[PDB]
């Protein structure tokens, strides 16, 4: 007819004017604390519109579902996963959906704190994105308690999480440790350090460990969780740059970054590297290879390294090292412990196991396995038994404390890990602390650090009335969501709980 | 090069006591600077055809002889001195239909290293932007 | 050929194997529904809610929570991550709430991703038809690029006014809601910046720059209590509830819809305009669409709460009134456009029928749930002292 | 019965703030219970457990009361004590920017909070507050965060030392 | 607002009106010959909108494309997959693919032939539909050509399948047979034969031998296929009815059907299971089984036996069986004999195979097994040997003919199904037949059957010349595409095809 | 088409909401489109049948 | 629509060719009638009564 | 009705001499009648699901006693007698997501018997629907 | 839970190596290209062109 066929206007001949759509009035300012002020007009990398974005989305969801539910569903792939995998998905699946909703909230004050447009569409679209990887991991285990071969745990998780520690201290890694503080810092909290850093061994590398299990559920959706987490960083990145160009700005971004590492490594690594091999038949390397290439020598190397525009290398890491060596071995011996709480199944290290861990981590079996050898022994896998490891550690005076800043349980005297022991008194409380790190930032902000441990909540109860306020039973009412063998034969009942006589105490009252 | 950008180049590779001799002593302690890049593809077939007739024959051979590509499970690991750049015309090319840098974003898993667009091309450098 | 140098526990002989020795005759629970104990809106359970109730790890301190405990980390000087005193508005229960078009992620990206493609494919054939010769060009040159492009500012200035509540929001459910309903603003905003770069792309002359519509927005007679308005809604609201409601159940429901719905998409038709209309189109397919959950939000589950009733309902005729004079002076001053129109464009009499369309709908949509005692005649007479 | 979700202190705390019926009797019991068991400077730590859900409980008392007695711009603009919300917001913050170290700051902070905490103070001064205080107490704590010896730290928190592990 | 928010208008609520799209005038008429005059004021059984369509259709595109894109390409399922199906599947394929392809022109003819105004709609539905299954079928060959072990064969199955005997009669069986000839019986032809019996063992059954031996490319693409010709057999069955409540049509209908059947199965049966049983290493079942199901039980008991309407069972049914057991049997040893013209790798039969034969088809050995046995003695594998099976039946005087009709080749001297050689002489050109229904049919209609055949075109031809001219060669242009051996090494080339001199000799001229 | 198709629906779904009706004449609606619009309706439709055998 | 109806009774059911029919159809007919109809008719003069929905 | 259904009913079930006898000879040389009904349902999580928790539940035990499916490769193999009924927005409910019978005709393969729609309530018969 | 009573030969371990050690080092062709002989109308083949053309 008249002329030719353009639609002309793609995404980028759009975004072209998007800068300008802010204009300049009077409150124009952000409505939360934060000492980073300095002028932070940056580009978004990835010039996103809103339709444009949607598109690249829901091209994801398109090929991502449908594997999902064509294909894989007809290899049976929910099924033909392995039951100790299956239990441990569990875990990473509901602490990675509310470590990515919190990511969410911090996306919010991001928004609100930027000063550029482009960012604006930009985290808005980031808040879409933490919105979306959530019901993703909300798909895992939806998925896995529909086709899968245990569904109690993967059905319940939002709730049954409240009886174990471990989620105390999920709520807090990736999460309290992001939202509640400063705004404009979440560029370091959330991006420089989290999404930059922790993201990949805990969405990238863990689909290694899913796939050598069988588990092909997960990195089908955890490979396209991690497609949205690239332009978060470099995002966030474009904050960092404005920050450390401005020397009235650049002053608090050491002790900033230090502070964010080590909040989130002093459970990412222990909780983490424990998944893998103790979550795991099939290991597909020991767990500080996974946590000296992602974590220390490329984000470390690629990251904070070429950052020196004076950026320095973390004080706590001579620490985190350390807790990549070990952390993840003491924890087990806790968790496993303490197996009657969580929303999942454990199992024992085999023969095959104990050598892979010795051959790698040379000390475990003096130390760990023959505890694990105790254990066995005294009958911790049989309900008829009425052992718990948890007497194990009662009987041979093994105090188990949870910090007061991360919630991370630990045994100082059977730490190999970085984790010292300090206890303190103030106005009539006590708090109990593992490194220097936390004590710091409790010492300076107590009013930061008030959660209420396990012991502090149930003590004088009776371990099977917790579990069973919690609805930690199955669909029976008899039997546990909890176990301390993986196999289905000969499972521990409430009863079996309550035939021994588990009453906690605030191991506090000691000192 | 190629091999000291592979995902076991030393001390990877090293068991045991060997391994704990280098991780805990003692200028290992400390962040070492490093010029490279990773670029995490997820496994498919528009991105297994690009990195197999765009990436190791091309882009390698050509313009980055330093490339490393490893096979992990469900994703390309890609490690890099410098940087990788991707003129997604040419996948589109490749592919024998229309494919922008969001056609490319959908299967581009991870970045370690500060990545961007500028029309179709996608770039991973190791470059600080806005510092240098 | 080759097959590779990894092995999974789905493929290999030897994995496989192991993995299906170790398993099960059966399922360990024979419940296979996530989210069971979730109180269903409707008859069963949906995805959108199984995947999303809950999602939120609030403890029994918080109306609807869970979870016990205290926040693990809070801010400098000890305010909570999430708490109830982030809005005035109280609850029995903060998961109430229910998006009654049930969008979830994937769908919602789904239903734009259509619309996006549809729009391409349309503007290759809207410029391929030639149907820009239809046109009249000072409806185009100034009606369209300076008054239509200046309503962009006012859709990016309710977009970011729904910053806050991304923070402080009380369940994973509003939040779904108000990020899906933020996010259509700032599409609607771009796409009326698309129109402007198409008109500059066939018709030679046409500048896509948007310093001539931010100029009218920045400086103008006509939008400047509209601006005044989304300056405030904006910037010196921090009560998350308060924002979105203002801004979702008052000032888009007045002026929002009057200048879409009764000047811009009443008038283009009268000017052999199909262009601006069918971007207005996905506009109001937004506005009803978010407002199905702003309904079921502040008054089906705050207003209508069997607890806090009359406390919501005080407070939603407080924000209702605090809001409706800067929207009244934001559509009284928009009425000076009506003046600069070609002579015998439309008359007193249809102005005055499309301005009781629009309040009538927002005392039967809005004002009535709350039990908000509107008087349409003087609201209408308010806004026409102005009519120039 | 003694749970988490239900035990017998919140039910005598349901059974206590379902007679107070006026605004002033419930806007300083609110007031007084976070001074009683809200902060680290509470006065005692017997309701740590259950502190937190019965405050929210006493808040919804006095928000209804507050919105059922105040008219509209009162309850936009005014505390539950009758006092002008914008005064107080402006003279804490001129009060934190007067604060020479972060002893003197969190003091004012936590205060602040203790006492003009929702539904007393009107939500959006509050959070003005939150703004502009969080901001101060920030920028005087992260400063030379390190260059405090925990032995010496200790000493100024004035903490009592139970145990020191090596 | 307004009122109610009705979108309301679905698929349903604008069909309702669809039959009163097409209004009365003279010529509102077929173009196509048709000795079926009767009524179609059929109804669409699936009330189908052109926007409704394109949803369900997109929506299974979804999940397909999705599945193998993303999921079956990581799990490397184009590789993973048996060598004999691979190279099975170029055949199945592309001839399926012309069989679909064919049946688009087909539906071009029912849509033409309708009177109905629902139908018009639906016959163009139809049509889409043959036309999304060409692009399925192509789509499987050009994934396993792109990502498979042999893309030799699948990268040109479109210009190298015209050198083979076998490419001759599919385009008949499910090509020819429905386009060529009258309209208002492809209701029959292409529908209560094609789409209702035979679709069944050739896109639903192949599934299961695909899975069989490591494929799960076909089952997801051909599972697709299908979903949409179950639509086709309602849509022509109501056809069918129109015929059969007219007496002066329902006079035609037995003719047509059996003819239809026949004509079909001549070639489906012996060449699909020979395709089955020989082109798979782990069988699912016998081919006399799934026939004996889809086929004899299911489809003439439902759809044919049901209708006594007043149809006949087929009278060609007892040679039908017949073909059943020894047909497929009969034809890999011509194909094999003649594997230099085909496009595809084939591989004698393994112990296993060889005694799975005998304890399904006893009588196997003594007659198939021997021949077989002194094939690879005489080194048909060996591109040393200068042996190719057609000398082994020059030697023994075996001719091999070629139906005129259903272009099959038969070898009669051994044949142990139901063909039976007649040769006739008409006008200076002699003609072979292999069964009583073909023959008659060229007895009547001798102006249709005038295809010429392998011997006729490449009459005094040497056999590599014959390859070299259609391509039947690799990217080196000197290793054959086909081998008798499906093994990776010692592969046949144009010289060892040369070498041994064969030239094509028309066996009718023996007369 | 499917895209279209859907954003078909989620259109009138809004329009009828929307209440855009109102606006629209009366005698234009009954007459212009019900009569002479829905009668164009049959061109497209032959003009459909004219590809019956070009397939 | 009357010489419409003609032409399209024609179109549809007088032609054999194939090539002629699709040509005639889309070369001539659509492109001259169809686009008159459907652009300088409904779709210009529709606008004009407030309905939004034809076009 | 279920094994009577069965993909493996006589003379399936028998092999070699046992199978070639009763297959050649000679009632079996004609066509015999069926009131039964053949369903193929592609194996997808919908399916599946329909499967097992209303195809084999309520609907076997309710409504039709006769319905026998069989696994295969990647899809059902159903068998009934007399018809199958599938109410669509049945499922809808237990997906938790809008479902016609069009969104149920994505992952059905095929069909033996006639097939139809009435709205949202897919029914397959063997009845001869307009000449019975 | 339960994993059927058919076998593929992509999952099941005993049919998995039998494929597996049939399989051919490298691809017996490198030429990879459905329909790489197809005339491009554009300097490269599309699908578009490969899934149709020669059918
Ligand atoms: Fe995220
Ligand atoms: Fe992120
Ligand atoms: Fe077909
Ligand atoms: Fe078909």
């Amino acid at each position: 007819a008249a002329n030719r066929a353009p639609t002309s206007v793609n995404a980028q001949e759009v975004h072209r004017w998007l800068q300008s759509f802010n204009w300049d009035f009077k409150n124009n300012r952000t409505k939360y604390a934060t000492k980073y002020k300095m002028a932070n007009e940056t580009k978004e990398q990835f010039k996103l519109i809103a339709k444009e974005y949607a598109r690249m989305e829901a091209v994801k969801d398109e090929r991502q579902f449908g594997s999902l539910q064509d294909a894989l569903t007809r290899l049976n792939a929910g099924v033909r996963v392995h039951p100790k995998w299956n239990e441990t998905m569990k875990v990473v699946s509901n602490f990675l959906e509310v470590g990515e909703y919190n990511a969410i909230a911090a996306t919010g004050m991001l928004w609100d704190s930027a000063q550029a447009a482009e960012q604006k569409n930009g985290y808005l679209a980031q808040v879409l994105d933490e919105i979306r990887h959530t019901h993703q991991c909300a798909y895992v285990n939806y998925y896995f308690a529909k086709n899968g071969q245990d569904p109690a745990g993967h059905n319940d998780a939002r709730r049954t999480r409240t009886i174990g520690p471990l989620w105390k201290g999920m709520k807090r890694v990736f999460s309290d440790g992001f939202i509640s503080g400063d705004a404009v810092e979440c560029s370091l909290n959330l991006q420089l350090v989290g999404e930059a850093c922790f993201t990949n061994p805990l969405i990238v590398a863990v689909t290694e460990w899913a796939a050598a299990n069988g588990d092909e559920i997960t990195p089908t959706v955890f490979l396209s969780i991690e497609t949205d987490e690239l332009r978060h960083m470099a995002n966030g990145y474009q904050t960092v740059v404005s920050i450390a160009n401005d020397p009235a700005s650049a002053k608090y971004l050491n002790t900033d970054l230090n502070n964010a590492f080590w909040t989130q490594q002093k459970y990412f690594t222990p909780v983490l590297g424990m998944l893998f091999e103790y979550g795991s038949k099939f290991k597909v390397e020991p767990w500080v290879k996974t946590w000296n290439r992602w974590v220390y020598e490329d984000w470390g190397g690629i990251w904070i390294g070429r950052l020196g525009y004076g950026v320095e290398s973390p004080r706590s890491l001579k620490d985190a090292k350390q807790d990549a060596y070990w952390a993840h071995h003491d924890l087990y011996l806790l968790a496993y412990a303490l197996w009657p709480t969580g929303f999942f199944r454990l199992a024992l290290p085999d023969q095959e196991e104990m050598e892979w861990f010795e051959a790698n981590y040379p000390g475990w079996y003096d130390h760990y396995g023959k505890i694990y050898e105790e254990w066995r022994a005294r009958g911790c896998e049989d309900p008829s038994s009425g052992f718990i490891p948890l007497m194990w550690f009662i009987e041979n005076n093994h105090p188990i404390y949870i910090d007061r800043v991360s919630q991370v349980p630990f045994c100082p005297s059977l730490a190999k890990g970085a984790s010292t022991l300090r206890v303190h008194e103030y106005n009539g409380q006590m708090h109990t602390f593992s490194d220097q790190w936390g004590e710091r930032m409790w010492l300076a902000e107590p009013e930061r650090y008030e959660c209420q441990n396990i012991f502090e909540q149930y003590e004088g109860r009776e371990l099977s009335e917790v579990i069973a306020e919690l609805h930690g039973l199955r669909s029976d009412g008899k039997t546990l969501i909890a176990q301390p063998h993986v196999r289905g034969d000969k499972l521990w009942t409430l009863d079996d709980i309550k035939r021994l006589n588990c009453v906690f105490k605030n191991p506090v009252k000691a000192f | 090069s190629v091999n000291s950008n592979a995902y076991d180049a030393g001390i990877m590779g090293l068991k045991g006591k060997d391994f704990a001799d280098q991780f805990f002593a003692d200028e290992n302690q400390v962040v070492h600077e490093s010029d490279t890049v990773v670029l995490v593809l997820k496994k498919s077939d528009e991105i297994n055809t690009f990195i197999e007739e765009i990436l190791l024959t091309d882009y390698k051979k050509n313009v980055n002889p330093t490339v490393n590509v490893e096979d992990r499970a469900g994703y390309w690991w890609i490690k890099a001195n410098g940087k990788i750049e991707v003129d997604c015309d040419e996948i589109s090319e490749l592919l024998g239909r229309q494919f922008n840098v969001y056609d490319f974003l959908v299967d581009v898993s991870s970045t370690i290293g500060r990545a961007y667009t500028l029309g179709n091309k996608f770039t991973i450098t190791s470059e600080l932007m806005g510092l240098d | 050929s080759m097959l590779g140098e990894r092995r999974r526990g789905l493929t290999d002989p030897e994995m496989a194997a192991v993995i299906l020795k170790a398993l099960p005759e059966a399922p360990l629970d024979g419940n296979n529904k996530m989210g069971y104990f979730v109180t269903p809106r409707w008859k069963r359970l949906t995805e959108y809610e199984a995947l999303t109730v809950y999602a939120q790890p609030n403890a029994d301190w918080i109306a609807g929570g869970l979870d016990w405990g205290d926040w693990t980390q809070k801010f400098h000087g000890g305010r909570p991550s999430w708490g109830n005193e982030t809005t005035e508005l109280r609850t029995v229960d903060w998961f109430k709430h229910r998006d009654p078009l049930r969008r979830w992620h994937a769908p919602y990206v789904k239903d734009k991703a259509e619309e996006w493609r549809y729009t391409d494919r349309f503007l290759q054939g809207y410029s391929a038809d030639g149907q820009i010769r239809a046109m009249n060009p000072t409806w185009r040159d100034e009606f369209i690029n300076r008054y239509w492009g200046a309503f962009l500012f006012n859709e990016y200035g309710l977009f970011n006014a729904h910053s806050q509540g991304a923070r402080e929001a009380l369940s994973d459910v509003t939040r779904v809601s108000l990020a899906f309903w933020g996010f259509d603003k700032i599409d609607i905003a771009q796409m009326i910046q698309l129109e402007r770069g198409f008109l500059a792309k066939i018709v030679p002359g046409f500048d896509e720059s948007t310093a001539v519509p931010k100029a009218e927005w920045t400086n103008g007679e006509v939008y400047k209590s509209a601006r005044l308005a989304v300056e405030g809604l904006w910037q010196e609201v921090f009560d998350w509830n308060e924002s979105a409601f203002s801004v979702h159940a008052v000032y888009d429901a007045l002026f929002g819809q009057f200048v879409r719905r009764e000047f811009f998409q009443r008038l283009a038709p009268r000017f052999g305009d199909n262009l601006t209309p069918f971007f207005i189109n996905q506009a109001q397919t937004y506005f009803q669409i978010a407002k199905q959950g702003v309904q079921d939000l502040y008054y089906n589950c705050l207003g209508d709460d069997p607890e806090f009733s009359d406390y919501n309902r005080t407070v939603m005729r407080n924000w209702t009134g605090k809001w409706l004079e800067p929207t009244i002076a934001a559509l009284r001053d928009f009425m000076g456009l009506f003046a600069k129109l070609p002579a015998g464009t439309t008359d007193k009499e249809e102005i005055t029928a499309s301005l009781y369309r629009v309040v009538d709908d927002w005392i039967e949509d809005y004002a009535s749930r709350i039990d908000f005692k509107a008087d349409r005649d003087q609201i209408v007479k308010a806004v026409l002292a102005g009519l120039k | 019965k003694l749970g988490i979700h239900s035990n017998d202190t919140r039910d005598a705390w349901v059974n206590k703030i379902a007679q107070l019926n006026t605004l002033e009797k419930a806007a300083e019991m609110l007031k007084q219970f976070r001074m009683d068991h809200t902060t680290p400077f509470r006065n005692s730590y017997e309701l740590d457990n259950d502190y937190l859900w019965i405050e929210a409980k006493l808040e919804e008392k006095v928000a209804v009361l507050k919105a059922r007695a105040f008219n509209e711009v009162d309850f936009r603009h005014k505390t539950a004590f009758g006092e002008d919300a914008k005064s107080v917001l402006d003279g804490t913050v001129a009060k934190m920017n007067a604060a020479k170290d972060k002893w003197e700051a969190e003091k004012i902070h936590i205060g602040f909070r203790q006492a003009y905490k929702p539904p007393i103070m009107p939500v959006n001064y509050f959070l003005d507050g939150e703004r502009q205080l969080g901001t101060r107490l920030m920028e005087l704590r992260n400063l030379n965060y390190y260059d405090t010896p925990l032995e010496e730290l200790r000493k100024q928190r004035g903490v009592r030392v139970v145990h020191l592990q090596s």
